[PDB]
């Protein structure tokens, strides 16, 4: 038994959306905090004095069904490190009023896109926030395991994917976050949400995650295979992946579409359960050693 | 400088007697202002200043269909994130007897005066949020023969014994601070294992509106507790009472307390160094209320039976930012 | 409210996002619920192009699912339709046209479908989404025929060609524009005047040349392209935002309708000379169309809730 | 928030180049102002902000006898001490062609409208003392077609090396503070032993008055420093330039430094950890200048060839106080 949630980008009824997915299965769910297209203006008249609300009611849920079962998501407009300097502005405070929401709210976790190499003025937006009021949130990075410009289709005739190996190229997502968090100096409230895609990379930067405080795993519907009676799967070497996540006790995250419509979302998450059933069993050691993961104990003054 | 949380507006909306009591010095406060023949003739124009997720302003509907009387509602509040909630209230349910505006009432620039200005902003000793300030940046805009509610309160301060509370305090100690700043700000406590040394006693006082010629929110005061028992001194309880409407008022203060009101507990100013105290003897203690333009703070000693040292001065351990 | 006709919903929420005159002289809308309790949106058709947006007076209404993110005629009863859902859906107008019919929602797209375009033939269209993929539909058959992960970012904007069945142009946030054409083996290629420029946010083909399109930027500027050339042939700074849509005139020498997030319209020429200016929008303006009846007529909708009637000389 | 002492005034007063510049700046404007036939027909008013013990005023008078011109003139000054030097020269010496106003210039109500204004709030990365906010606070007085002097300042960095220096910085840790403060606030510092890894670049600008629609004075920016030699990074000297008057400048820029100006040491920027840097690499660091209403605030960090931290977010090392 795993813990897993649901990312949607879509909500039209927050009520009806909350329990569709709870009765499907999952103990949690990723939507936005405001309408995802809805572009807010903060300096030029009049759009900067739109008529509100701006969102909806947070008496639509219980402070204890904020608390426990919703992940905000940061609003896909908001560019902070454009080039442009207008809406890096707007971005800014955007980011900031989609923040100071989410802890008005109290959400237990809260995710941005790492989807970029330069993500100072995000960074340092973030980090302004951490250090203002007080709140205990926690702030995931969506960070693929391979660039989004590195999946694409060779499609382009005059623009060719660059056919052979960089050791460094497959790697440069890693340094993102790297840089993310050194900027953010190691603050304990930024944690990874690193997205799994259908192509695994090079399993050397596979490993460049080792050790790094990932709390979730995306896995999108499109990466899962079919098998002999229209049930979803995973690969092989995606197996692997799983079940090495697994020890680190990630949440799971299903997001996109139902691919396989002759069911439920319910069998991807029964699938997952399947995999966790079937783990290599807790050893004498591991059973013992469980309480006691990454805890720092000062040895003892044996004399 | 900081937004309430959603549940936090949540747990105190569930008062039982802040709300209606409110909705009573409103229903009073109407009738006192339009005779009955006029009643459908004259639409009193109501201000709620901080209206949360409004329940002051579905307070005073109530009122006006009680006073079977008519009245224009805005709603100001300086939340953003509180903002959201009314107006999608004013939307789903209020209508436009009901304008929304999202500022601060110390900048709003209010389109039209108000017969009667309504707030809640009270802290446990009374004005220590900075409820003078605001009430005094929004008054210009409040008619001439215009009505506030509240329109006064009174804070209180009674010498305590705990050490247990003592000893909380002191636990309060922080790395990159003052090693002794634990103990030059007030905390907001449910006062339990303690000791009360002498009944409490008015403190500051502030009436609303200010008819000051030149308004000044600062003070000094000086008290004398009588003791008759022998004990240390570790600190002083703060409550306050306050007036709404005429006769219609709340109170923390123990011998005037609203029955089954949850709101506020009391606060409490710590020192230093606790003081021993003779029975026969009496403690004078000192309080000044203090500001500048960017924050408003408290500084406080004992002068009998001895002194202690006057505490937090220049607002180095605490201030509330303007 | 004169009768608000059959299965047309009681409100019209407030954030217009399109509007298509059909060669009849009808107007199609496009509205979504950006804000408020429920993120939904609705369809009508106004038969009486001068009583929109008002609820009662109008021939046809239809609550959609989710929000419509952008939509486009098809031939004459057809209405395409990008949804927030990930779907792309088809809605066909009513025989008597008093009622508006689900004919299929396809939940195909990963993420929110952001635009939508149909081909020259009428029979295929192209989408674009947030989720990164560009999809070629077969609309008699509602299927996916065609699947392309060309892009690094977000699509912007799809726009078929005006003749062309297989060429089709798209942009996105990867910074981008590309040609497509689906008769070769690589069916995109990468035009523009050279190396990064800002981001291009809005295109319309020329419809008089298959071979030339303007495109807009999230800078305020709209630009002139010849694919024939490659090199970029003329350009102004037409707005103090986002460029969002690009829309030419019917005229013979045709006129270029220019909407942004400045809340403001522009007309400009051949030479993209400044014709026409309004400040009509008090919000974002969101979709521009030429009315067919009377060329001088030009409608407007934006986040405002106005729906507005332009004469242009 | 603060005032200058009397012996700083005296110290700085004595700069032979800075005084005399600012003369032949006020000389240029007022002819390219009032014309030969217009002479005694047109007094200009000359309004001197920030006026010390008033040797902008007298070099003010020095230059109308020398322009031949004719001025009223204004010596607003926030320091009420100075302000004393100052109501003491215009009864000993200046008479009434000087009116002496006590107050700050954000505030001031100006009886009339000014021809140009003129003042030296800099610092030595130029806007570190809130010129601008002033200025802009004082500019609704000035005619629509009036002059400031300055006209516009430009801030500049350098990255250096110099263990020296980064030793000097950590020696600067105190107690009850965050133990690496030291680390997020410029020091001005006449910078000895060092070196500078590239050619200084411009930073951030600001020019009077601000005919901006509407004002922000925030700013980021990006820069790219090109090094050609190995080393370590600790940290960032920021210089000035600034235009007085068309041609006529001050600079503490090494490569345009006014000659015998002492009135400016440049600053420094640290940083919490030092960054080894290869031969050939680039260095890109990146600045904020932050504000709300109540102080102004850099933040500032290093992209290439490593990130260092955000420094100083949230001016929780250091402000300036508005
Ligand atoms: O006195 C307290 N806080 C000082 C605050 O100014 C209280 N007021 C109370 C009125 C109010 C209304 C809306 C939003 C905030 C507030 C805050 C306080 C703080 C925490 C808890 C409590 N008491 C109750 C005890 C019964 O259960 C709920 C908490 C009281
Ligand atoms: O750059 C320095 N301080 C930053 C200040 O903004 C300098 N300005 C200089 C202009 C000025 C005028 C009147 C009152 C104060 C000021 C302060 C500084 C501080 C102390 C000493 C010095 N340099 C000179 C070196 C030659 O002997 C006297 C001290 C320069
Ligand atoms: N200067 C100000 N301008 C506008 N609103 C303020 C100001 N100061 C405080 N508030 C708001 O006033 C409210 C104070 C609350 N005690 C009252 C909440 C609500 N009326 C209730 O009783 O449930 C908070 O929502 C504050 O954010
Ligand atoms: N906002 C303000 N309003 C009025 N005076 C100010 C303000 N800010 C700074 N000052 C004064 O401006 C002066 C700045 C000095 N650099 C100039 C002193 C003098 N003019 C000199 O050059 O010797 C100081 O005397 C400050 O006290």
């Amino acid at each position: 038994r795993v813990s897993s949630g649901r990312d949607l980008n879509c909500v039209p009824e927050i009520a009806d959306t909350l329990g569709a997915v709870a009765k499907q299965g999952f103990d949690f769910l990723c939507m936005p905090v405001f309408h995802p297209r809805f572009k807010r203006e903060f300096i030029q008249e009049p759009a900067k004095n739109r008529p509100g609300p701006q969102t909806r009611s947070d008496l639509l849920l219980s402070g204890r069904d904020w608390n426990t079962l919703i992940v905000g998501k940061l609003s896909p407009w908001i560019r902070p490190d454009s080039k442009v300097e207008k809406i890096r502005r707007n971005s800014e405070a955007a980011m900031l009023q989609e923040l100071n929401f989410g802890a008005y709210l109290g959400l237990p976790a809260f995710l941005l896109p790492l989807n970029q190499e330069d993500n100072t003025n995000l960074a340092r937006v973030l980090t302004n926030h951490i250090h203002t009021g007080h709140h205990s949130s926690m702030f995931w990075m969506r960070v693929p395991l391979v660039a989004p410009e590195d999946l694409r289709d060779d499609i382009i005739e005059n623009a060719p994917t660059t056919h052979t190996e960089e050791y460094s190229g497959e790697e440069k997502t890693w340094m993102w976050w790297h840089n993310f968090r050194t900027l953010c100096d190691y603050s304990k409230r930024i944690a990874v949400a690193l997205e799994i895609g259908a192509d695994l990379p090079s399993n050397h930067v596979i490993d460049r995650w080792l050790g790094e405080p990932i709390k979730a795993a995306i896995l999108p519907t499109s990466i899962f295979l079919t098998n002999k009676k229209g049930f979803p799967v995973l690969s092989k070497m995606h197996q692997r992946l799983i079940f090495r996540l697994l020890k680190l006790e990630v949440q799971f995250i299903i997001t996109g579409t139902n691919h396989h419509s002759e069911k439920e979302f319910c069998s991807y998450l029964q699938y997952l359960e399947y995999l966790s059933q079937n783990r290599p069993p807790p050893n004498a050691y591991e059973l013992f050693a469980k309480g006691y993961e990454d805890y720092l104990q000062s040895p003892l003054q044996p004399l | 400088m900081d937004n309430l949380e959603s549940q936090t507006y949540e747990v105190f909306e569930k008062d039982p007697i802040k709300y209606s009591q409110y909705q009573q010095a409103i229903y009073k406060c109407l009738l006192d202002r339009v005779p009955e023949e006029e009643k459908d003739t004259n639409v009193q124009v109501l201000m709620v200043l901080g209206a949360g997720r409004g329940p002051l302003v579905n307070a005073s509907l109530r009122a006006a269909k009680q006073a079977d009387r008519r009245i224009k509602l805005y709603a100001v509040e300086k939340n953003p994130n509180a903002v959201v909630t009314l107006e999608n209230w004013q939307f789903e349910e209020w209508g436009s007897q009901v304008t929304v505006v999202s500022s601060d009432m110390r900048e709003w620039v209010a389109p039209e005066k108000a017969d009667i200005i309504v707030s809640e902003l009270l802290g446990s000793f009374a004005d220590n949020e900075l409820s003078p300030e605001c009430l005094d940046g929004a008054q210009h805009f409040l008619k001439d023969d215009g009505v506030s509610i509240p329109g006064e309160y009174t804070s209180f301060l009674a010498p305590i014994s705990s050490s247990k509370l003592y000893n909380e305090v002191r636990a309060c100690r922080e790395k990159d601070r003052d090693p002794e700043a634990q103990f030059e700000m007030p905390y907001v406590v449910r006062l339990h294992n303690f000791h009360q040394l002498s009944a409490p006693q008015p403190c500051f006082t502030f009436s609303h509106p200010n008819r000051d010629p030149m308004i000044d929110n600062n003070r000094y005061c000086t008290l004398e507790f009588p003791v008759e028992v022998n004990t240390v001194l570790h600190g002083f309880a703060g409550y306050f009472e306050t007036v709404l409407y005429q006769d219609i008022t709340l109170s923390i203060r123990p011998e005037t307390h609203s029955p089954g009101m949850f709101s506020w507990f009391p606060i409490l100013f710590p020192i230093k160094q606790p003081i021993t105290v003779r029975e026969g003897q009496t403690i004078c203690v000192r309080f000044w209320r203090c500001s500048n333009s960017k924050k408003v703070w408290y500084e406080w000693a004992v002068t009998a039976p001895v002194c202690s040292a006057i505490h937090n001065p220049t607002g180095r351990s605490y201030t509330i930012g303007l | 409210e004169w009768n608000l006709p059959p299965n047309a919903p009681a409100c019209m929420e407030r954030q217009l996002e399109a509007a298509r005159y059909r060669s009849d002289g009808a107007l199609l809308l496009g509205a979504s619920s950006l804000s408020g309790r429920c993120w939904a949106g609705s369809l009508w058709l106004f038969k009486d192009p001068c009583a929109a947006p008002n609820e009662g007076f109008c021939s046809a209404g239809v609550q959609t699912e989710a929000g419509v993110a952008d939509l486009t005629w098809v031939g004459e009863r057809g209405i395409l339709v990008a949804s927030d859902s990930g779907a792309v859906e088809l809605w066909e107008l009513d025989e008597n046209e008093t009622l508006i019919v689900s004919k299929f929602c396809k939940y195909e797209h990963d993420d929110i479908v952001s635009t939508v375009s149909v081909l020259s033939s009428g029979t295929q269209a192209v989408s674009g989404s947030k989720d990164i993929c560009i999809k070629v539909w077969d609309l008699a058959q509602q299927v996916v025929l065609s699947s392309y992960r060309a892009h690094a970012a977000q699509v912007t904007c799809v726009a078929a060609s005006p003749h062309k069945d297989s060429v089709f142009l798209s942009c996105s946030e990867d910074n981008r524009i590309l040609l497509w054409d689906t008769r070769c083996p690589k069916p995109a290629s990468q035009i523009g005047c050279s190396a990064p420029g800002y981001l291009p946010t809005s295109l319309a083909w020329h419809p008089q040349q298959s071979e030339v399109f303007v495109f807009g930027d999230e800078n305020g500027t709209v630009s002139l392209v010849d694919t024939k050339s490659t090199s970029c042939v003329l350009s102004s700074a037409v707005h103090s935002q986002c460029v969002t849509g690009l829309v030419f005139s019917p005229h013979s020498v045709p006129f270029l309708a220019s909407l942004s997030e400045d809340c403001s319209l522009a007309v400009l020429d051949s030479s993209l000379s400044e014709l026409f200016r309004s400040q009509a929008h008090r919000d974002f303006v969101r979709d521009a169309t030429w009315s067919p009846l009377n060329h001088s007529l030009l409608t407007t909708v934006g986040w405002d809730h106005q729906v507005v009637h332009h004469v242009v000389p």
